């Protein structure tokens, strides 16, 4: 029993609020962090480790939660990665600021003081900043090949990630259109070695009973395109079933006619009935995917139809050429060759079932990583090296001012040490002796000692090649700072219910 | 109120039952809160006496194991074990609805076979036979089972190799005699011919004396009758200079003007020992115990040939010696702790008694409950013959004898289910010989590796347990 | 019988994990008020278990451990504490696992010996005409105190003690009985002197000779009585007249009148020695030191009562202490002496309490002629040893000694918790740093590192280490083999 | 009032795990005690394999729904043992929580697992004794059989049953491709019968009924059809007009087209069929569907249930010429079985017991997965808990040459493989300490590693004369299958459980 309505109360109800949902989160940041299991309640076992996906899928009943899981939301739509961080930092904003207000500073004067010390931050940030373009990442590319390489570093997986880091920077240099994670698929393929993977040209799908109907389809073929359809094929008690017999002969005959390769469809076809519908003459698939239908069209640009006889100008249009091949074993869909070819699908053969996991936490990333060195040059280091220059920085700023905000610019300071703390402690390390071995070289040598996520000592991450995009981290510290002064500018909260 | 003398007599066979067996685990006698700080012990027979009993039925379970506790000694936590798994047998027997008579007759019946069955593999040892040594060097030992003197254990069984020769009169357990200081070990007894106290007239007492005849002194105008008893008592001391002897025992309470009179006169006056040596004192030495001595004056008297009184190494360390029936062979160990002092003696009585059991009839069963397992094999072939409700009795009677060797290999950390069932299975055609060894944890040839036991505890053991058995189960209200 | 094995065994690790914190000399002081106002400010776990309300027999045998390895050899006695309550904790595992308490006792002795021999071996022998190891033992034990500007003061004085006699006792080793110890109020710490015989504190005034070569001892304890009993004191006069003596101490025991004018004028006579209310426990040393008979019979006085000396003197030493020094006597001087003199009151006990800490550890040193490194790695040296002998080991034995293996590993973790460092990776780095280094790395708490802590000097006496380990295995398998209790006597 | 999170989280949902492989850990090996199966519904049976055990359970918390989860996804990986999966998955459990207790982080003791494993698989390919030329081993595939029934008395009729498994496995080697597929379903469980009865019979015997209840049987050729064909007084008299119709326009078609023993799966007048019976040819009204491929392949064709794709080489198709009683009291079923060769090939069981039709199914899966792992990769371990002790001691050995703090999970690991001999030895009714450390010092002062337990009970420890023989495959799968989820239980920290409305 605890009321808790009036003003230092209110903002003691809001920073616990903020508090239990960073809790919710904490445990996600970085590569390794630790997974989060929910469901939905009926038996839909979601494990995440991501921010947002956690974050949409979770609950949210408090109106502080409510008013900084918005900037959260905001965060994921720039990159998707990053969300827990900022989320992180603003929390250890708000409880780094949490002595100064109840023993009766003013809000307005703690979030000016955020406010100039963000700026400070977001000016020391810019000069710090280092570009790395033309040391030969485009042309002799290797060294953005390096970066590649920062994905799965000195493990068992680095010999094929030599190949996964040469088709990664393939997956981003033939396709830069200011890329995204939804032109490049990764499918599965059970049995083999992880060495024996590839990238496509075109799109890669696992053929089943409801999908598409029997092989010897025109693989080597000049010009193979798909008909996008949204009606079945399949199959007064005298004049059903001639009605339905005719139906089978249009139907069949719309095959010769639209001269359809391989019609497409969200709706079943009879692989009991396979050869009964290679007497459709021709290959069929159905029950599609969004990514098949945007990679078909949006990439190789098969026509959508409507009617009975629906002939189109591309169901037999410029694409290369098709696919249809024992991958592993299973015999897969391709409508490879895309004329507008936003699409090169990873294809993970591999024997062990988990490693899918493994690539989609570990080169899942590293697209993001590889397209982002491709797309910001001027970057620095990670690891909670830039975090810690800055507080260095803003260490001395607080003192070398007078007045009221030098206690809380250094509490702007203390409160981004906590995103490597939670790092290593993520990883596995004491976060004590990893803080002050590096907090007193980093004062003394140099900037860009960060903190390593395999040997668990402080390391160079600018040698390292662990390269963090300025920018991002520019609106990364700058929506903590504003998430933590919009919920510290709150004080009341009036309900006016129904009844 | 049958079934709670059922639960009473159960709970002081459980309290004996994991120290049966020598490799039995302690119990804690804590007491009374004043100080009752610790007692850790292996022994059963003091478990029993240092607890406080509750149940009237279990007090004559107790007393039993009291009957059984002077007569050989250790025997008490095997009867009362043997007790209680009868009365756990009777009581599932009673639930079936036999009269508890009929089990008392079936008791009584198959006791009689478990007693002869006991006599048919009666084995007697080459000691008393061709003069051997080690035959009844083993029943010594495994008599002095949960304990620690194994260094002068051949001593123990020098004082009963002696005894057949010098300490039986017929089997005399009046001329053994055991003391101990602390200080030193295992290795501190040896041969000595009385108690401890010394000279005590000083420095000028000489040592070697010439013969000391020896018995009880008395004692050492209100104020001039007061003189005159101190004339009466100065008469007596000049009555006791034309005696004549050396020694004399002082059983009340003396000051300096009669000791330094007596001794001036010749007289060591030893001050009040315990009357258990006093008795070695009176025909083994040969003094007598009175409580006045005016009318010996010079025929009434002790009889006894030499006392010396030496001192070695730290103790009072005297050895009486050239006695007039040199026969009081004494152990002077130099024992650990103070649990040694009544550990010695009464396991030196429990072995030699039984020693003197085998120098009486040195018949010997094998031990580690082979014997058990012969007596139970028996019982049940003959609950296989009669017809009746009592057939139903004998088994039983059985049963408990399947679980005397079962504690044993039960306490000895080893499984106890399974080669107990394969010794009874074996004992059935891999005759009598055969046996548990609780050592090694295995079934071995009993006779080859000589774990035996006296006949004359076992008998007396079998026969205790039901004759306990059928008291406390015929009694049924109160 | 397991119900009540396991409260044994919750009791035990409770009463010895209540002082676990404060192993080595990191470790920290406690504050309980239990009891009736008990104040416990103290970072040393023997007064600590000494002033514990302990109710459970179990949990009493671990506070009879203290005692018992203060009489062995007076240090480690929080260790065999701890080492007991890990082992006891470890014989959980192997109860609930299936094993019988019998095989975990007979294991956990062959563990031991094991351990023993491997301790022994593993080690450096320091030998009696090697004077400089024992300044070396002074420099690990007598300093680090107030004493430490007294070591040099002290430890070459009881060197010296054991240079005059050393004793045949317990294979020629140092008993606590060199040359009488005496300690006295007042002067200052530099006038401690090593004696040569009996030394009385107590004091005696006698404006008559006191002062003889052929002095005589009467050990008479005979006080006066009151009244008849003053023709009696007269009596008993008239007898220590026809005695002669006149170094006689004279004790209170009978009445608490010792020597009334009427003796003491015709003793002043005379000129006795007149000292009462001797020291109950230093009487039977003083028998034992003269050769006068410990006789309050006056009329049991005899010619061979006559005790011997060659100078006895109310001497002012040190100026102004006036005590009673006796040599010449028939075994004169039994215990340890350091004279004890000081003004301030703490430099009168500390003084005498780091004697007889240096007293323990130079009896320490040649019962077991050996020494070790310690601070955590003979610990670390037998666990790794007795997990290679438990691999090698058959049967259910090769578990226990394996789990006599790990609750080994508490002394250095909690040496590693103590000094502040994290314990589990310390201890696994001290293990790994041992199996392919030497013996001697373990954990420097004097400096808070892991090192060498043979170049570092922080060493302890064998005898320390092995009377720990083989009380603490007695008393785990004593307590093992405890499964019943039973009250109401 | 109450937040369960945090490392108590992690202490929780163990004890929730291993409880369920507490249920498991008493149904490991052939003498593991079997167990009932009891629906909510009410109906009741028996089944030894731990995966229907965990699949038809049904459990409460989410970690034990994960867990059921990735054994079934185990289960078209090995099929067999998966008991041990949840038996080692609770030990490393427990093993993690006593890890736990010195303070370890979980994501270290989990890639700690992962080196443990990563010593374990290849330790095992390191004592890989295995015999790889067992191809036309039909000698030895008889004790590869013999294991798996050992449970039982299938044993005294393995002379028929571990027969039937070889020539079904012999039936089956696609000698290059190694698998069997959807279609090659070797089961025909008549329910009622004998241990000899079940027998050798490739081909299709079906409970529909027959053309004409006292038609001569005798159908040798292989015209035979499959019909997509429903039946879909002038109603009656155009109805019937319709029925002598379909007479000469399905059947006359048929003579045209060749599908000739009309199975038609829907309504129909017998006497149609009667004048095809004086005309002697049969046509059998309402058969089952989905049965055309497996009788089908009984000469090499597939799925044919057209009016005109039935042709003469696609035809219904029959095994082999024998006319046995199929129906003793029952209707005499189906022969079709006349021609020529099954490859999608299923065997004649008559099995009294739903016990042994449940193991004369899935054992003989678990064949087609270990004598594919006589094809597939022929490497066998020797079972009965000495892999598991064998590679339990490299574990240990490879937990010394190791300098971090890691080292604490591989002694952690290889002592959590101990289960499974313990677990072995628990099962048969012995000391599950004493026995299996008694073998780990015969192993340790006798360099050979197939000395396990005895759950025989035959004379001694050594399994080359018993041939308890595991594929290197499912041991590999299972421990790797194994460190994979104690890896995600351990990852997996809050369960912030949806609507269970947190206050």
């Amino acid at each position: 029993g605890t009321d808790s309505s009036q003003g230092i109360p209110q903002l003691v109800s809001n920073i616990s609020a903020c508090q239990v949902i960073a809790e919710a989160v904490r445990t996600t940041l970085g590569p390794r962090g630790m997974d989060k299991l929910i469901v939905d309640g009926r038996g839909k076992a979601t494990i995440s480790n991501d921010g947002a996906t956690i974050l949409k899928l979770l609950d949210v009943v408090h109106p502080a939660a409510k008013t900084l899981v918005d900037i959260a939301k905001s965060q994921d739509a720039e990159v998707g990665d990053g969300t827990t961080s900022v989320t992180l930092l603003a929390a250890e904003f708000l409880k780094q600021v949490k002595p100064y207000v109840e023993e009766g500073l003013h809000p307005q004067i703690i979030i000016r003081a955020f406010r100039t010390a963000t700026q400070l931050a977001v000016n020391k940030i810019k000069e710090i900043a280092v570009t790395v373009k033309k040391a030969d990442k485009v042309e002799q590319r290797k060294l953005l090949e390096k970066c590649a390489m920062t994905a799965l570093s000195s493990k068992l997986i680095s010999q094929q990630k030599a190949f996964f880091a040469k088709m990664v920077v393939d997956a981003v240099m033939m396709l830069d259109d200011l890329l995204q994670l939804k032109m490049i698929g990764i499918k599965k393929v059970q049995g083999g070695a992880l060495e024996d993977s590839q990238l496509v040209a075109g799109v890669a799908f696992k053929k089943t009973f409801s999908y598409a109907g029997f092989e010897m389809q025109p693989k080597k073929y000049h010009n193979p395109k798909i008909a996008l359809l949204n009606v079945e094929l399949e199959l007064d008690y005298q004049a059903i079933v001639d009605a339905e017999w005719n139906i089978l002969y249009d139907k069949l005959e719309k095959i010769h006619h639209s001269g359809a390769k391989v019609v497409l469809s969200k709706l079943p076809i009879g692989d009991v009935a396979t050869q009964y519908f290679a007497d459709r003459d021709m290959f069929c698939a159905g029950r599609v995917p969004e990514e098949d239908l945007k990679r078909t069209m949006m990439a190789c640009g098969g026509s959508i139809q409507t009617s009975v006889n629906a002939l189109s100008a591309d169901v037999l249009g410029r694409c290369q050429v098709f696919e249809e091949t024992q991958i592993g074993g299973e015999r897969y869909n391709f409508f490879t060759g895309c004329p507008k070819a936003k699409t090169c699908t990873f294809i993970l053969r591999g024997g062990a079932e988990q490693f899918m996991e493994e690539t989609e936490r570990s080169l899942h990333d590293a697209i993001m990583i590889v397209r982002r060195a491709i797309k910001n040059d001027s970057v620095v280091a990670g690891g909670g090296a830039i975090e810690m220059e800055l507080s260095k920085y803003l260490r001395d700023y607080s003192r070398t001012i007078p007045g009221k905000q030098q206690l809380l610019i250094g509490a702007y300071a203390k409160a981004l040490e906590i995103i490597p703390r939670q790092l290593c402690d993520n990883a596995g390390f004491d976060a004590t002796n990893i803080l002050n071995k590096l907090r007193a070289r980093h004062a003394q040598g140099g900037t860009w000692y960060g903190v390593d996520i395999n040997n668990e000592d402080i390391a160079d991450n600018f040698e390292a090649f662990v390269w963090e995009p300025a920018m991002v981290r520019i609106n990364a510290l700058t929506a903590a700072s504003e998430a933590a002064c919009l919920i510290v500018s709150v004080d009341e909260t009036i309900k006016n219910p129904r009844s | 109120a049958r079934l709670t003398s059922f639960i009473g007599a159960i709970a002081i066979g459980d309290l004996v039952k994991s120290t049966l067996g020598p490799k039995g685990m302690d119990k804690i006698l804590l007491s009374s809160g004043r100080d009752a700080s610790l007692m850790v012990t292996n022994d059963g027979a003091t478990i029993l006496k240092n607890i406080g009993v509750d149940n009237p039925a279990a007090k004559v379970l107790v007393d039993m194991s009291r009957v059984q506790d002077d007569e050989v000694g250790d025997g008490t936590t095997s009867v009362t074990v043997l007790a209680a798994e009868l009365l756990r047998e009777a009581e599932s027997l009673i639930a079936k609805k036999i009269h508890p008579q009929t089990i008392i007759a079936g008791w009584r019946e198959a006791t009689k076979a478990a007693r002869e069955a006991l006599l048919s593999s009666a084995v007697d040892h080459g000691s008393d036979e061709v003069k051997f040594r080690q035959d009844l060097m083993n029943i010594a030992g495994t008599t002095l089972s949960s304990k620690l003197l194994t260094h002068h254990k051949d001593h123990f069984t020098k004082l009963a190799v002696e005894a057949v020769l010098r300490l039986k009169g017929s089997g005399n357990l009046e001329a053994i005699h055991i003391i101990k200081k602390l200080g030193g070990s295992l290795a501190d007894s040896y041969l000595d011919e009385g108690f401890l106290l010394d000279k005590k007239i000083g420095v000028n007492q000489p040592k070697r004396i010439e013969n000391a005849k020896i018995l009880i002194a008395n004692t050492g105008k209100v104020a001039e009758i007061e003189h005159a008893e101190k004339e009466k008592m100065k008469e007596k001391v000049e009555r006791i200079l034309k005696h004549g002897i050396n020694c004399f025992i002082n059983r009340q309470l003396i000051y300096n003007y009669p000791e330094q009179l007596f001794g001036a006169a010749g007289v060591m006056a030893i001050e009040h020992a315990d009357f258990a040596g006093v008795e070695r004192l009176a025909l083994v030495t040969g003094g007598e115990i009175a409580s006045t001595f005016d009318h010996p004056e010079l025929v009434k008297l002790g009889s006894c040939k030499l006392i010396e009184e030496v001192m070695i190494g730290e103790d009072k360390l005297i050895h009486f010696s050239g006695v007039a029936l040199g026969e009081a062979c004494t152990i002077v160990l130099r024992g650990a702790t103070q649990q040694i002092l009544d550990e010695a003696e009464r396991s030196l009585h429990d072995a030699l008694c039984v020693l003197a059991q085998t120098v009486k009839d040195s018949r010997t069963v094998y031990g580690g409950g082979c014997s058990e397992m012969l007596m139970a094999h028996a019982v049940t072939q003959l609950a296989n013959r009669t017809p009746g409700k009592e057939a139903v009795a004998m088994e039983s009677y059985a049963k408990a004898l399947r679980m005397l060797p079962t504690i044993i290999a039960d306490n000895a950390g080893y499984d106890s289910a399974d080669l107990v069932a394969q010794l009874r299975a074996a004992h059935s055609e891999g005759n009598t010989t055969a046996g548990l060894d609780m050592r090694e944890g295995t079934i071995g040839d009993m006779a080859i590796l000589g774990i035996t036991e006296s006949f004359q505890v076992k008998r007396q053991v079998l026969l205790s347990a039901a004759e306990a058995a059928e008291v406390i189960l015929r009694v049924d209200n109160i | 019988p397991a119900q009540i094995r396991f409260s044994n065994i919750s009791a035990a690790k409770a009463v010895a994990d209540a002082i676990r914190t404060s192993l080595g000399p990191k470790g920290m002081d406690k504050m309980i008020q239990d009891g009736k106002g008990d104040v416990t400010i103290t970072n040393d776990g023997a007064t600590i278990l000494k002033q514990m309300q302990v109710l459970h027999p179990a949990a009493r045998m671990l506070v009879e451990l203290s005692k018992a390895q203060d009489i062995e050899a007076g240090d480690g006695t929080t260790s065999v504490v701890i080492i007991a309550g890990s082992l006891l904790d470890s014989c959980t595992k192997l109860l609930q696992k299936g094993i019988h308490p019998t095989i975990i006792s007979e294991s956990f002795q062959k563990a031991l010996e094991k351990g023993i021999e491997i301790l022994t071996d593993m080690s450096r022998p320091v030998e009696l005409s090697d004077r400089e190891t024992l300044l070396n033992s002074a420099t690990t034990s007598l300093n680090s105190k107030v004493v430490s500007q007294y070591s040099s003061l002290l430890s070459p004085m009881s060197v010296n003690a054991v240079m005059k006699v050393i004793d045949p006792a317990t294979a020629t080793s140092v008993d606590l009985r060199d040359i009488k110890i005496v300690k006295k109020l007042g002067g200052t710490i530099d006038d401690c002197e090593l004696v040569e015989g009996l030394v009385l504190t107590q004091k005696v005034s006698n404006s008559g000779i006191t002062r003889v070569e052929k002095a005589k001892i009467g050990l008479i304890q005979f006080c006066l009585s009151a009244p008849e009993e003053r023709a009696y004191i007269l009596n008993l006069v008239k007898q220590i007249k026809k005695t002669g003596c006149n170094v006689l101490l004279i004790q209170k025991s009978i009445l608490r009148d010792a020597l009334s004018d009427l003796a003491l004028h015709f003793l002043n006579k005379m000129k006795i020695m007149v000292i009462k209310d001797i020291e109950r426990e230093d009487i039977e040393f003083i028998c034992k030191t003269i050769g006068t008979k410990p006789v309050a019979h006056i009329d049991q006085f005899t010619a061979d009562m006559l005790g011997s000396a060659e100078l006895a003197e109310e001497v002012n030493l040190n100026g102004s202490g006036k005590l009673l020094k006796i040599t010449g006597c028939a075994s004169p001087g039994k215990t340890v002496t350091i004279v004890v003199r000081g003004s301030n009151k703490l430099v009168i006990e500390e003084a005498e309490r780091s004697i007889h800490d240096a007293l323990c550890v130079i009896r320490c040193l040649v019962k077991k002629r050996a020494l070790i490194a310690g601070g955590g790695a003979p610990e670390i040296e037998l666990a790794l040893r007795l997990t290679e002998y438990s691999r090698t080991l058959s049967g259910m034995e090769s578990y226990c000694v394996r789990a006599f293996a790990d609750a080994m590993e508490v002394i250095p973790s909690t040496l590693a918790e103590n000094a502040g460092l994290n314990p589990i990776s310390t201890v696994t780095e001290l293990r790994n740093r041992h199996a392919q280094g030497e013996k001697t790395a373990g954990i420097n708490v004097r400096k808070g590192g892991i090192s060498n802590i043979l170049e570092e000097l922080v060493v302890q006496p064998l005898l320390v280490s092995v009377s720990a380990l083989t009380l603490a295995t007695e008393t785990v398998r004593s307590i093992l083999k405890i499964d019943d209790v039973v009250n109401t006597r | 009032k109450s937040r369960l999170m945090g490392l108590e989280a992690l202490k929780s949902h163990i004890m929730a795990a291993k409880a369920v492989a507490n249920t498991m850990r008493t149904s490991l090996g052939p003498n593991g005690l079997d167990k009932m199966m009891v629906d909510k519904d009410g109906d009741v049976t028996v089944t030894n394999d731990g995966a229907t055990i965990l699949s038809m359970m049904d459990v409460d918390h989410q970690i034990a729904k994960l867990m059921v989860e990735l054994s079934k996804s185990q289960d078209d990986e090995i099929g067999d043992g998966t008991t041990g999966v949840v038996v080692l998955a609770g030990a490393l459990l427990e093993e993690a929580e006593q890890l736990l207790d010195r303070g370890i982080h979980p994501i270290r003791i989990a890639d700690g697992y992962e080196q443990a494993a990563r010593v374990a698989i290849e330790h095992l390919d390191k004592i890989s004794d295995s015999v790889l030329v067992d191809i036309k081993d039909t000698e030895p595939l008889i004790q590869t059989a013999k294991t798996t029934l050992g449970s039982k008395v299938v044993n005294s009729c393995h002379r028929q049953m571990a027969e039937i498994a070889v020539n079904a496995v012999l039936t089956v080697a696609d000698m290059e491709r190694r698998d069997v597929d959807f279609e090659l379903i070797k089961v025909e469980g008549k329910v009622g019968g004998r241990l000899e009865d079940t027998k050798l019979i490739k081909g299709v015997i079906v409970d529909k009924d027959f053309s004409h209840p006292q038609m001569p049987k005798k159908v040798e050729d292989a015209k035979i059809a499959i019909l997509t064909c429903p039946f879909e007084v002038e109603d009656y008299k155009a109805l019937q007009k319709y029925e002598k119709e379909k007479f000469e326009e399905m059947i006359q078609q048929i003579k045209e087209t060749g599908a000739n023993l009309a199975i038609c799966q829907w309504g129909f007048d017998d006497e149609a069929n009667h004048l095809l019976l004086q005309n002697n040819l049969p046509a059998v009204r309402w058969v089952g569907g989905p049965e055309i491929e497996l009788i089908a392949i009984a000469t090499g064709g597939r799925i044919v249930p057209r009016f005109s794709e039935l042709t003469a080489e696609k035809l219904g198709f029959a095994g082999l010429v024998q006319e046995i009683s199929f129906g003793t009291t029952k209707d005499k079923m189906l022969v079709i079985e006349q021609c020529k060769n099954s490859r999608a090939v299923t065997i004649f069981i008559r099995g009294g017991n739903k016990m042994i039709i449940e193991e004369a199914k899935r054992s003989l899966h678990d064949a087609l997965c270990v004598i594919r792992n006589l094809i597939r990769d022929n490497r066998v371990v020797y079972g009965g808990g000495a892999a598991e002790i064998s590679c339990a001691l490299a574990v240990s050995q490879e937990a010394d040459k190791c300098p971090t703090l890691e080292q604490y999970a591989m002694r952690a690991f290889a002592d959590a493989l101990e289960v499974i001999p313990m677990a072995l030895s628990e099962n048969s009714g012995m000391n599950p300490i004493q026995t299996m450390t008694e073998v780990r010092a015969r192993q340790v002062k006798e360099m050979n590693p197939a000395l396990g337990i005895d759950c025989l009970h035959k004379g001694t420890n050594d399994m080359k004369q018993q041939h308890v023989i595991e594929t290197l495959i499912g041991k590999k799968q299972q421990i790797s299958l194994a460190t994979q989820m104690v890896r995600m239980i351990l990852k997996i920290d809050d369960i912030r459980k949806p609507g269970e409305s947190e206050e």
